[PDB]
């Protein structure tokens, strides 16, 4: 099967190919938890085909590791469950026994780097084993935060920007359109509250007032819901429509979404801007149904688009197989096709670091490399060394362990035989700004921005007086006549006309009187 | 003396042990580089006490037969040195084969035998979270005698943790209650900008909303005096709590945070309020230093209560000085354990441990798995089913419906693994010259108060309402950090309230007048 290739070295692998998400995480029966039966995950088969491709090309490649098979073998993670497992595999000896030695200086696991999970909590369970041997690890879509902090997390890397940069390309979007009034929704699980706290501490600062956030419930799509959980759906819709705020932020898991969208459009709701998280800002499988055209605008940070040549044509031991991924990708490959690589290239970037630390360390010659027992330890130290063009794009990790790849804004788009999701503007993080914004077609009546503010401008001569906690939220109220709005000095509070001076209704200066 | 030779004994059955028994020092924290073993050679005190209560309690379990007769309950105890790497270098050897030093990666483990049959758990919720996760898979159950975070009674991702200690939750419960209970329905709240506080505020903030309590305003407070960046923000919030009305006011901090912000007070003449105190602040003794604390106000707080052991002093030094004699050796873990003399160690350290319920909640947890294997074995009163070698999945189902007994105090397991425990509720006297901690109730899923105990400074209840509320003629002016309260506004002369479901008055035309308060207008 796909899921194995010989070598002289091994990668590990651990790609989401199915997902549910309320999964089992303990043993089932006394037997490792089944990945078989949890559905399908089309996004996952494209980032495994993303790694063996670019085995293939290290392979193929008679430059990069001369004479060396760089092999892999690869297991599939259903998002939070079968942890722990595939852990034990990689470390273990042939027989697949882990020994518990004192010290591991001189250890040699089945794999020498692992391509990690694509998710923060699969990440942080599988680099607290990891971290026991400092054998290297490359994840390629786990944005928190927490897994900068190299003491705790020494072994791992990422090819993907943090979650501060994601949020602050999300403030600066709204600054530029100045949206002062915003919804966040965010799932029951640490990536959405996580993620919510951190937008909460950015909002406030920059002037933009958050009108509330909201939880929503982590549904499963393929499970029809209760009566309850859809009490809690139609709250939520009906918090949105009651509300002046049209700009909604998402925060979720892409499989709980499925099922607050269809509500959305019973609901017979329209008009707004949703901003997507990089955990749905792409996606195949929500992005067809079609009709979500009719409910607004749909924006997403995600990474930047990076075209990988050849890779679309080349798409054409428990835990190792998929039945359905075959026939469930043939249904969107033509959707997929269209749609240039984005996290594919994290994936290939990763599995290129990893191959150029290998050659580095092997001592390597163009001739022929000398091959040797590699203690994954080391790799690890030359891992955090490398530098070098991939296409047209320096790789390299900061001191923190991450690779300053672009962010990007995609606009979501119906029109079929052209990109999915078109690129609207750029943003780039070791210069935190974001730039190069294009043309966004809005659903408004005659495509002018559209507008979300707690209040109007008050009028010349007339001051604000808060109302509520929210500073955006204000009335306005004229300085009578004697008093005027002196508006360079303070815009809460009036000022005296002097004793020949006197001033009209609804004005910021004073006149001299008789 | 032999001390770390004693902590390792044969048994029927085995229970591991990761106790705060050594740590490292800060040369250690550096990022690392080689897999080489942690230093952990710096010595504490307060492990080697915990650990000894296990071996005590592990004593009498095999002493008496009214536990498991006619077979042996065995241990051996690691130190998780405060540190992940040898917490997790310790878990995975508890899950080693028998009679091996490796871990097996099968696919299915329906005859594996792992070397050990319960783990009384880490001290901390960080490596309760990152041991939690590895225990739970091969449904090992771990039994935590201190991480009182709210996270680990998630049953779906933590399906083998317990504890033998409240959650931070019950704690906030009783707070909630006691809020509830004297109308103090418009509060603030304060936490220390650390994790304690900030998932402290997290709760509460949480748990006031869902019953109904609204949150005036929510801060933060430094638990140091160094920096610029914390002096600005403790006199901020003291600002702002001020402009707010409140009278009530809720802290989630350790002492240092809470006094060093009443000693700014005291030094400019802020005003009193109610406070509500989390024990790590209700400990008096370095917060009565403050020589005008009378000007705070009154303070209130809840504190765990537990039938503490009556002779485990007599046994620690009794086993101590048998440790001293050279010839006990008829009868690494920690590099030090062996050299700390017994004057150092005498009677003073733990009589300074306010921590003595951690001890009986080390001693508890012992229990509860005992009683869960006597239970598991259908043991008789002189006979056990010992045909077959139990296996820790099996003890795992029999552990959610058990009740079990220490000493006096007798416990069971919830549906989420906690135990079910009371709390004193008690007032902070200053009038006295000595001060004291006075007793005033009891919180057991009730709050039992005993009225005619408690003090006021102005023998009035405090009272700290917000109009949830307002008249037909009244405006409901929202506030509150969260919607929920308004202050009411009389409708002015000249315009019109409408109904009272409507939230703004609207003027009069030319024609028609209205007095103040009124819903329409006059001709």
């Amino acid at each position: 099967s796909d899921f194995y290739l010989p070598g002289d070295y091994l990668l590990g692998g651990l790609f989401s190919l199915h997902a549910n998400m309320k999964g089992i995480v303990h043993l089932n029966f006394l037997q490792v938890p089944m990945c078989k039966e949890y559905e399908v995950k089309v996004i996952g088969y494209n980032l495994m085909q993303a790694m063996r491709f670019a085995v293939e090309e290290i392979n193929n490649d008679s430059s990069l590791l001369p004479g060396v098979l760089l092999g892999y073998e690869i297991v599939d993670v259903c998002y939070i469950s079968n942890n722990v497992q595939p852990v034990l595999y990689f470390l273990a000896h042939e027989d697949n026994l882990l020994p518990i030695q004192e010290d591991y200086s001189n250890y040699s696991s089945r794999v020498v780097a692992v391509i990690g999970p694509d998710n923060s909590e699969s990440v942080m369970t599988v680099a607290n084993f990891l971290s026991l041997f400092l054998l290297p690890q490359i994840t390629y879509s786990a944005i928190s935060d927490e897994l900068r902090d190299k003491v705790r997390f020494p072994a791992l890397l990422r090819t993907t920007p943090s979650a501060d940069h994601h949020i602050e390309a999300m403030v600066q979007l709204m600054l530029h359109f100045r949206w002062n009034w915003i919804i966040v929704l965010v799932s029951n699980d640490t990536y959405g509250r996580d993620n919510g706290q951190l937008l909460g501490e950015r909002v406030a600062r920059r002037g933009i007032c958050i009108a509330f956030q909201e939880t929503l419930p982590t549904l499963q799509p393929n499970q029809n819901m209760t009566s309850e959980e859809r009490q809690r759906l139609v709250t939520i819709v009906d918090k949105l429509q009651q509300s002046t705020a049209r700009v909604v932020v998402v925060f979720s898991p892409d499989l709980t979404l499925y099922h607050f969208f269809n509500e959305v459009l019973r609901q017979n709701f329209t008009g707004a801007v949703w901003i997507a998280s990089e955990s749905w800002a792409i996606d195949p499988v929500l992005h067809n149904l079609t009709e979500l055209r009719h409910l607004g605008t749909f924006l997403g940070i995600t990474i930047q688009s990076v075209p990988i040549p050849g890779f679309s044509e080349f798409r054409e031991t428990c835990n190792q197989e998929c039945d359905n991924c075959l026939n469930a990708t043939l249904s969107f490959n033509t959707i997929l096709r269209l749609s240039g690589e984005r996290v594919v290239y994290s994936v290939y970037s990763a599995v290129y670091a990893v191959a150029h630390a290998l050659h580095s360390l092997l001592g390597c010659d163009k001739s022929t490399c000398t091959k040797r027992v590699v203690y994954p330890w080391q790799l690890l130290e030359e891992i955090w060394k490398v530098n070098f063009t991939l296409l047209d794009h320096q790789i390299f990790f900061d001191p923190q362990g991450d690779v300053a790849l672009h962010l990007e804004i995609v606009q979501w788009q119906w029109d079929r035989s052209q990109n999915p999701f078109q690129s609207v503007a750029s943003y780039y993080p070791l210069q935190r700004q974001l730039k190069n914004i294009q043309d966004i077609s809005w659903h408004t009546i005659n495509n002018t921005i559209p507008m979300s503010m707690c209040s109007k401008r008050c009028q010349s001569g007339q001051k604000k007086k808060p109302v509520g906690i929210h500073v955006c939220c204000f009335e306005c109220i004229d300085c009578l006549p004697g008093t005027f709005l002196n508006h360079t000095e303070d815009e809460y509070e009036c000022q005296a006309c002097p004793n020949n001076e006197w001033s009209y209704q609804s004005e910021t200066s004073c006149f001299k009187r008789q | 003396l032999c001390l770390s030779q004693q902590f390792k004994a044969q048994g029927d059955y085995i229970l591991g042990g990761l106790f705060p028994l050594g740590s490292t020092e800060e040369a250690t924290l550096n990022q690392r580089t080689q897999p080489n073993s942690i230093p952990c050679n710096r010595f504490s005190p307060l492990g080697l006490f915990l650990a000894m209560a296990m071996k005590m309690a592990v004593e009498e379990i095999n002493n008496g037969s009214a536990l498991l007769p006619g077979l042996r309950l065995g241990y051996d105890l690691f130190d998780t040195c405060s540190e992940p790497v040898v917490t997790m270098k310790s878990s995975l050897m508890f899950l080693a084969k028998v009679g091996s030093q490796s871990i097996a990666a099968y696919c299915n483990y329906t005859q594996y035998q792992p070397r050990v049959l319960a783990v009384i758990g880490p001290h901390s919720s960080e490596l309760a979270l990152i041991t939690g996760k590895f225990f739970s898979f091969f449904l090992m159950p771990q039994v935590s005698y201190s991480a009182s975070m709210d996270r680990l009674s998630d049953r779906e991702t933590f399906p083998s943790f317990f504890r033998t200690v409240p959650s931070d939750r019950v704690q906030l419960q009783a707070v909630v209650t006691l809020l509830q209970n004297f109308s103090w329905n418009w509060v603030a709240a304060l936490g220390s900008d650390d994790d304690y506080g900030r998932e402290g505020l997290s709760i509460f903030s949480s748990l006031a909303n869902a019953r109904g309590i609204c949150i005036a305003h929510e801060g933060l407070v430094p638990q140091h005096d160094t920096s610029g960046q914390q002096l600005g923000k403790v006199l901020d919030v003291l600002r702002q709590v001020n402009q707010s009305k409140v009278q009530v006011v809720v802290l989630f901090a350790s002492a240092r945070a809470v006094y060093s912000l009443f000693s700014y007070s005291i030094h400019h003449g802020l005003s009193p309020k109610v406070w509500v105190a989390s024990e790590s602040w209700l400990t008096s003794d370095l917060v009565m230093t403050l020589p005008n604390i009378a000007r705070v106000g009154t303070v209130l707080g809840f504190l765990q209560r537990g039938a503490l052991l009556p002779e485990f002093s007599h046994y620690v030094e009794t086993h101590l000085a048998l440790a001293a004699d050279p010839a006990f050796c008829a009868s690494q873990r920690c590099p030090r354990c062996d050299d700390i003399m017994l004057q150092n160690l005498s009677s003073g350290l733990l009589q300074n441990l306010q921590l003595h319920h951690q001890i009986f909640a080390t001693y508890a947890a012992v229990y509860s798995v005992a009683q869960a294997l006597h239970n598991t074995l259908q043991c008789n009163v002189s006979h056990c089913h010992v045909s077959e070698h139990v296996l820790p999945w099996q003890l795992l189902e029999n552990m959610y419906n058990m009740s079990f007994h220490a000493r006096d105090l007798t416990l069971q397991f919830d549906a989420e693994g906690n135990v079910d425990m009371e709390y004193d509720l008690k007032m902070w006297v200053w009038q006295s010259p000595t001060p004291v901690l006075h007793t005033v109730g009891t919180f057991n899923g009730t709050l039992q108060l005993q009225q005619s105990k408690m003090y006021w400074p102005g023998n009035q209840v405090p009272v700290s309402q917000c109009s949830r509320q307002c008249k037909d003629g009244q405006v409901r002016r929202v506030k509150g950090f969260h919607s929920c309260c308004y202050d009411c506004v009389d409708c002015k002369a000249g315009s019109y309230r409408k109904h009272p479901d409507d939230f703004t008055c609207t003027p009069c035309n030319q024609d028609q007048w209205s007095p103040e308060k009124s819903t329409a207008c006059l001709p």
